[PDB]
């Protein structure tokens, strides 16, 4: 089969920029490639087809370019909608093949997360478990490390994060980490830390609660 | 408006086979070509073949030479695809979509594509999920927002329903993808509002496994 290598896994543009979007096939398809837009949630789009013609209703902010072997979509006068996956696709022999994708991020201000922390609900513990949450919502940009202290000192095992995709309406991004102990286990400690350190800030942004409070 | 609807999402047992539909509106169904592509987590997609409705022609990649095959009912304007013998690896969303109209230069792209079926293949069990109130510590709330939660914790398979107040409440909202450990899945999503907005006013998240014909209702209340 013939591959198709999309190298870059994430671009970031701003508002007004021009971006350029890379897809390399394992052979020579001559001019026989499509470009794709898939937003996210949404169905995708054709884009290009024959490697740099627009589809019809296409913005002429798009334009694609190569033949061969290394084939490039151009996105001039980024716009906010453009937040989407961009793809290529070969259709020089069968069987027809895809590359994987690439996500295009918009660039925003720096945004420190706003964190919160949450005790097991008594619900959980009495079926004997104990999770502890910790949401880190609305920042920017998206690399961010979470830390949990049980007592004052680190707690590695037992945590399980999930971030969301680049929020379409600010732009920002959000992460939730969950530490889940046994009731055993949680019953035998009392302050329960949650440290998020992000490059706004030296300073990590710490919250806390004790199992004394109320 | 030209549309391609898919059926809904199946939950398989290994061994089992699953038929799923594509009903073409509204043009000339015996004047494109219907693909089939396979989309797993993690991966890219994979075309897995092609039929022309009225004439009956069909390809298929050879990679699913004994896996998938197509039929095309031209009296309800639907399509179909059949996967026979399932097995973990089948677990994916499969899309219908229409081959453009081409001449002498074969331009062989999708102009319309369906939304996408979800196909699950597991041994496991369906387990219906907990549903946990994340409420604030029983501290302070300095802020002018408040922001709760909703831990939904160890259901299979995938997907589950989150909203906050039937729907009402959409501003604020992250819900987070679900992360397995094990065979069992756990969902969290928070809500933030205004400090004025709660707890004076109710705030409930509504949650709904289909896999499981479950659905949950939990207030957030306060702690003390």
């Amino acid at each position: 089969d013939i591959v198709m290598t999309q190298s870059q896994k994430f671009m970031s543009a701003s508002v007004g920029d021009r971006v350029s979007v890379t897809c390399k096939a394992s052979q020579n398809v001559g001019t026989h490639l499509a470009w794709y837009q898939q937003k996210p949630g949404q169905s995708p789009k054709a884009l290009i087809y024959s490697a740099s013609y627009r589809y019809s209703g296409v913005p002429d902010r798009f334009t694609g370019s190569g033949s061969g072997t290394d084939f490039t979509l151009t996105i001039s006068n980024v716009q906010s909608g453009d937040l989407a996956d961009y793809f290529c696709q070969q259709y020089n022999n069968f069987p027809l093949t895809f590359g994987a994708g690439t996500k295009l991020e918009i660039k925003r201000a720096d945004a420190a997360p706003t964190v919160s922390i949450f005790p097991p609900s008594s619900e959980q513990l009495t079926s004997g478990g104990a999770s502890v949450v910790c949401f880190l919502n609305n920042f920017y940009p998206k690399d961010i490390n979470v830390k949990w202290k049980i007592d004052g000192s680190e707690r590695q095992n037992g945590v399980l994060n999930s971030w969301t995709d680049q929020d379409s309406k600010d732009s920002t991004y959000s992460m939730s980490s969950t530490l889940t102990l046994t009731r055993d286990e949680y019953e035998r400690h009392n302050s329960y830390t949650c440290e998020a350190t992000h490059k706004t800030s030296t300073s990590p942004i710490v919250k806390s609660f004790n199992r004394n409070e109320c | 408006q030209v549309q391609l609807q898919q059926s809904g999402a199946e939950l398989m047992k290994p061994g089992a086979s699953v038929k799923i539909s594509c009903k073409a509106t509204g043009y000339t169904f015996s004047g494109h070509w219907i693909e089939w592509v396979k989309q797993r987590p993690g991966h890219g997609l994979e075309w897995i073949g092609e039929i022309l409705p009225g004439s009956g022609n069909i390809h298929y990649n050879e990679k699913f030479k004994g896996k998938a095959t197509f039929a095309a009912d031209t009296s309800s304007n639907t399509a179909y695809m059949q996967l026979s013998s399932l097995t973990s690896e089948d677990s994916a969303v499969y899309y219908c979509a229409r081959l453009g109209t081409t001449a002498v230069e074969r331009d062989w792209y999708f102009d319309v594509w369906g939304a996408g079926t979800t196909v699950t293949v597991s041994l496991a069990d369906p387990s219906a999920p907990s549903v946990y109130p994340l409420a604030p510590v029983c501290g302070d709330t300095t802020g002018s927002s408040v922001t709760l939660g909703c831990l939904v914790k160890g259901y299979f398979p995938e997907p589950v329903t989150l909203t906050w107040n039937s729907g009402s409440l959409s501003s604020g909202v992250h819900t987070f993808p679900a992360v397995l450990q094990s065979d069992l899945y756990t969902l969290s999503s928070s809500v933030t509002v205004t400090s004025s907005t709660w707890p004076s006013q109710s705030i409930t998240c509504n949650v709904a496994h289909p896999a499981s014909s479950t659905k949950v209702d939990k207030k957030i209340e306060p702690r003390g």
